[PDB]
RNA sequence: AAAAAUGUUCUAA
RNA sequence: CGUCGUCAGCUCGUGCCGUGAGGUGUUGGGUUAAGUCCCGCAACGAGCGCAACCCCCGCCGUUAGUUGCCAGCGGUUCGGCCGGGCACUCUAACGGGACUGCCCGCGAAAGCGGGAGGAAGGAGGGGACGACGUCUGGUCAGCAUGGCCCUUACGGCCUGGGCGACACACGUGCUACAAUGCCCACUACAAAGCGAUGCCACCCGGCAACGGGGAGCUAAUCGCAAAAAGGUGGGCCCAGUUCGGAUUGGGGUCUGCAACCCGACCCCAUGAAGCCGGAAUCGCUAGUAAUCGCGGAUCAGCCAUGCCGCGGUGAAUACG
């Protein structure tokens, strides 16, 4: 009666709950499209069940805290895919090759002393 | 400026000089190191010798300089320009 | 409120009184330098105006 | 000059702190200054004993200075009277309950701080500096250590042109963290000036 | 003008404003950390010595 | 019957935690296992050199690890025994109702 | 403009508050 | 690069048209990371081209891009001590990228106020072989035709 | 198959 | 401590060659980010370096469940709030995990190319780590220290002044020249840190800095807290402007014994230069650059647009 996937991306954690239903999505009690309103990277967070024709097959009850709105998006993308194999493991092919089962570890590189950001350097002026 | 919750600032010792001079039928030369003291209406007519760090510059105080500190009339930097 | 021409009278006469009494800001407004504690080694270009470039010290050969 | 201090580099892997205790923000320094004031006192008093490492523990109103010394007998004095002349003068500075303990060191020539002081004392008695280095490194290898390096910087033999001298036997991997490397420095001070004595004893990887 | 200044720094001032911190170990008046009573140099020396309880070279 | 332990060394903080929750696990009832509260890290970034060399530092940090231990029922057979326990040096204990 | 203390943007840049960045 | 080539970064197809070409384009509109702003600009322009001359805009967009791809461009070489204008053909990758670059670039030249109008109107002109990004592409191809004498210096 | 001149005195530790 | 230079190097013991300096080894074939490995060889080993061990980040586990968390039943002033629970998220310690281990191909080998599994693959990303030495590099002003020098003074206290000067010149930056923008209002999503004459919830005063009240918090509990770009809605309409916020007049706020020289801030007014910058020149190869905000050290206050960190959004291109 319930299927779960954990989505992590860039300090943004996601607890997505795949439950059967007409298709509706919720995020932190707010509806999806009320939460990522006018954020065109919206539908990428649901693309998992576009490679597995379950768009309207599940409702989803999602939670995200930390990171940022797009950081949560790829975390929702990862959990929705994570829950689908947790629903059935036959789904793994058509999900793993499409990069859905992997978690991109691209995090902000730490600032380093003598520099202005991770690698941006103070302007060189010989004399 | 000095927060007017607190008063207007005289070092108290320089004030003693002002009013000791008032009650005596002033004036007299008033040397001071209190550039940080406000000009106060009891000073008009006096000539207060202000120390710029080097010399004690005299300053005759008129009614139209009461809002200011005494160091505004003894400048600390000799300049003359470049040439 | 007092405006256009009149306002500028009370601005001018105030600066005037600053220069008249010998206030340090009056010395500042005389020589046309900053009055609010800014440094003048570099910049102050608004208050001083276009750079009157001069020759400099010479290195040895 | 470009080399990390081998102890600071290892603290938490090979090396435990000389002073270990907890203290909140409001009196970390007070406990630190009292320790610095204690260690100096003993590093002045127990210098004639061959003091190698002062351990200072702290809990509540009582400080437990476990001092490590080559010759413990010259510290304790007569059956515990010099140890008592200090267990008191320590408490006179501690104000607390000063627990002063003495510890036997296995082989002093396996103690980098000691050897560093010996070479420092030797070139204070105007010895051959180069020879004093080869002498030292040798005593350490004999004493079983897996490697030793001894460095002297300064006006070696009073020469106006200052200079570094060193020797090393066995391995001394300074970049290896599992390598137990006792570091010790002693400062030689002579008529012509001041000289630096760095001792690196490889005890063996763990 | 060091020792008299390591001394005067201690002595309680005429005004709390003149209160400035000063290293306990070397007497440096700049880059002095409240937490240790030391300066940034002495901080590095005592640390490397292991005489600074609980502080290690950070990396991340 | 709450007890919170602090210290810089986390190795001793953990052995000084389990030595407590193993104690009150002698005279029951239950204890609430040692939760690790978040570490409070105090950094220090100082110039590596004593002079002028600004763009080269060395990072240090002071780690103040945190553990909480709760013994659910009082039972004075440990509210006497815990006082007879051996907690290492760099461990500070706070015990609350 | 961050340099404009007279707007919400300038008060954010100096991290101060006022009629132009009310808290 | 010195050791090996650069591996061309593959982009995620955009969520409206499913096109990597749209994505690279929106990335060329983007400044300071404000992608969604650049997403709105490309998409609000996509509407306008579906209005003015009602056509499937993705087809118009790909006619602009196609009509801006430069097939040749001069490049400097060396032999002895020279720095010629060597006419060398353009790799299909650099073909696309110069288009996308000059597209946005010449579009931002245009005088209409808001961006999507500037983007839409250039893609309308460039899909018909007019406007800035064309006059640049054609001009580049012109200079290469000129220096066809230094073509024997092609590697 | 090569656009472009020069570097004060003693000391080289 | 900087530097060359995270560059792949620098050497030693013995043996061999050479009258000797010195040579060999350390060269040569291939390979690697690497003197990295392999093969060869009058060389055979060794050491300082390189890699590794260590720290953060990415996947899973184990042990943990309050101050953290709420999946599901119970209530519910509808706020995880109370029952209860630790599943999840998390917090934080200990583990596991990738080894070119597997396949195909090449190869003498080392490896290299590609494919599989996998969260991760070729050193996964980032840090810490800097060889022999070089620059008579830097620091006697952090400290130490030899010598030279001063001794009612070159020592010491104090008050004021100066380190903030300004015809000029350079370096590093902050803010801009605008519409992919500016402005008001509403509305979202961070991490890392700090906090007991400390952080200040909330309340009234004030246009506002702030003031006065006034809880909580020795802090996964109370607070700093608003994150901002963003989203939504409206205004401006190409103007030296609703761009820009310098300069200056006035009016205050606070810290402080004291803001004249010489503090920050707040309100009214003022509203400069600047329409994208000559010769020339800098940084960056990916969660980088670019942009956006946040915190800390020092600190009464603060001239911080600086420094060290933190996350948000997030590109372009590498033929060679
Ligand atoms: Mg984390
Ligand atoms: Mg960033
Ligand atoms: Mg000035
Ligand atoms: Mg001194
Ligand atoms: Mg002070
Ligand atoms: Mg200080
Ligand atoms: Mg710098
Ligand atoms: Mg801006
Ligand atoms: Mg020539
Ligand atoms: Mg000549
Ligand atoms: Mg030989
Ligand atoms: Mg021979
Ligand atoms: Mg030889
Ligand atoms: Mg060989
Ligand atoms: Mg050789
Ligand atoms: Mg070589
Ligand atoms: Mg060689
Ligand atoms: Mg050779
Ligand atoms: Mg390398
Ligand atoms: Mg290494
Ligand atoms: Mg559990
Ligand atoms: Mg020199
Ligand atoms: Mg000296
Ligand atoms: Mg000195
Ligand atoms: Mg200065
Ligand atoms: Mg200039
Ligand atoms: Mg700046
Ligand atoms: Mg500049
Ligand atoms: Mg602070
Ligand atoms: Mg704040
Ligand atoms: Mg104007
Ligand atoms: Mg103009
Ligand atoms: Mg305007
Ligand atoms: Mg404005
Ligand atoms: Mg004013
Ligand atoms: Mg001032
Ligand atoms: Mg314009
Ligand atoms: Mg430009
Ligand atoms: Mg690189
Ligand atoms: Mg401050
Ligand atoms: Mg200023
Ligand atoms: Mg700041
Ligand atoms: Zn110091």
């Amino acid at each position: 009666e319930q299927y779960y996937g954990t989505g992590r991306r860039k300090e943004a954690v996601a607890r997505v709950f795949l439950r059967p239903g007409n298709g509706k999505v919720t995020v932190n009690g707010q509806d999806f499209n009320e939460y990522f309103q006018g954020l065109v990277r919206a539908v990428a967070a649901l693309e998992p069940l576009r490679a597995v024709d379950a768009l309207g097959h599940f409702d989803a009850y999602i939670t995200v805290r930390g990171g940022g709105k797009s950081g949560q998006i790829d975390a929702i993308k990862l959990g929705i895919a994570r829950a689908l194999v947790q629903y059935n493991p036959d789904y793994r092919a058509k999900l793993k090759p499409l990069g859905f089962l992997t978690r991109d570890a691209r995090v902000v590189e730490r600032k380093k002393y003598g520099k202005h950001k991770a690698r941006r350097a103070p302007q060189y002026s010989k004399r | 400026p000095r927060s007017l919750k607190k008063g207007v600032f005289v070092d108290d010792h320089l004030l003693e000089k002002v009013l000791e001079l008032n009650a005596k039928g002033e004036k007299r030369l008033i040397k001071t190191w209190s550039r940080r003291s406000t000009i106060v209406p009891e000073m008009v007519g006096h000539t207060i010798a202000v120390y710029n760090g080097k010399q004690h510059v005299p300053v005759y105080i008129t009614e139209n300089m009461v809002g200011h500190k005494l160091g505004e009339f003894a400048p600390t930097r000799t300049y003359r320009g470049h040439g | 409120w007092k405006l256009e021409g009149e306002l500028r009278a009370e601005v001018a006469a105030n600066i005037k009184r600053l220069m008249d009494i010998g206030c340090y800001r009056g010395l500042r407004h005389r020589r046309g330098l900053p009055v609010r504690g800014q440094r003048t080694r570099t910049n102050a270009r608004t208050r001083k105006g276009p750079r009157k470039t001069v020759a400099g010290k010479k290195k040895a050969p | 000059g470009n080399k990390i201090h081998p102890i600071g580099f290892r603290l938490g892997i090979t090396r435990d702190w000389e002073s270990r205790w907890y203290a909140g923000k409001k009196q970390y320094r007070h406990l630190l200054l009292e320790d610095q004031r204690i260690r100096g006192l003993l590093e002045k008093e127990l210098y004639s004993a061959g003091l190698a490492r002062v351990d200072i523990e702290r809990a509540a109103d009582n400080v437990a200075v476990t001092v490590h010394v080559a010759k413990p007998g010259v510290v304790i004095g007569r059956g515990g009277e010099r140890i008592r002349v200090l267990r008191e003068e320590l408490a006179k500075l501690t104000g607390k309950n000063v627990a002063l303990n003495v510890q036997e060191v296995q082989n002093p020539n396996l103690s980098a701080p000691l050897v560093a002081q010996r070479v420092a004392e030797q070139i204070e008695r105007r010895f051959a500096v180069r020879r004093a280095i080869k002498q030292a490194v040798q005593r350490v290898m004999e004493s079983g250590a897996k490697g030793a390096k001894v460095i002297v910087s300064g006006r070696i033999g009073g020469a106006e042109q200052a200079r570094t001298e060193w020797a090393a036997q066995g391995r001394v991997p300074l970049h290896t963290l599992r390598a137990n490397i006792d570091y010790g420095f002693a400062l030689a001070r002579t008529t012509y000036g001041v000289l630096g004595v760095k001792a690196y004893i490889f005890l063996g990887e763990v | 003008a060091r020792k008299a200044l390591i001394e005067k720094a201690k002595r309680t001032p005429k005004f709390k404003v003149r209160a400035y911190t000063r290293c306990v170990r070397c007497g440096r008046a700049r880059s002095v950390y409240r937490f240790f009573g030391l300066c940034r140099i002495c901080l590095r020396e005592l640390a490397h010595k292991g005489q600074l309880p609980g502080v290690r070279k950070a990396s991340w | 019957i709450r007890i919170k332990l602090r210290g810089f060394d986390h190795k001793t903080l953990d052995a000084s935690a389990q030595k407590i929750v193993e104690a009150a696990r002698r005279s029951g009832a239950q204890v609430s296992g040692p939760i690790p509260l978040p570490t409070r890290v105090r950094r220090f970034t100082v110039i590596r050199g004593p002079f002028k060399h600004k763009d080269s530092r060395e990072h240090f940090e002071l780690r103040t690890h945190n553990r909480l231990v709760d013994i659910i029922n009082p039972n004075r057979k440990t509210i006497e025994q815990l006082m007879t326990l051996d907690l290492p040096t760099g461990v500070e204990i706070e015990i609350k109702t | 403009g961050k340099g404009d203390r007279r707007t919400r943007r300038g008060k954010i840049w100096r991290g101060t508050y006022g009629k132009y960045r009310p808290r | 690069a010195r050791r090996r080539r650069a591996e061309v970064r593959q982009l995620q197809p955009d969520l409206v048209y499913g096109d990597v070409l749209v994505t690279a384009f929106i990335n060329k509109i983007m400044r300071d990371g404000k992608k969604n702003l650049a997403a709105r600009i490309f998409y609000d322009a996509c509407k306008i081209i579906q209005e003015k001359t009602g056509q499937e805009p993705l087809k118009v967009f790909k006619q602009a891009v196609e009509n801006v791809k430069p097939r040749m461009e001069v490049r400097s070489r060396r032999v002895g001590g020279a720095n010629y204008q060597v006419p060398m053909e353009v790799s299909p990758r650099r073909q696309q990228s110069l288009a996308l670059r000059w597209l946005v670039q010449a579009a931002n030249q245009r005088p209409e106020r808001r961006a999507a109008v500037r983007i839409a109107h250039e893609l309308m002109d460039a899909a018909e072989g007019k406007g800035g990004a064309v006059k640049k592409k054609e001009d580049v191809e012109r200079m290469a035709e000129a220096n066809r004498a230094y073509a024997h210096y092609r590697w």
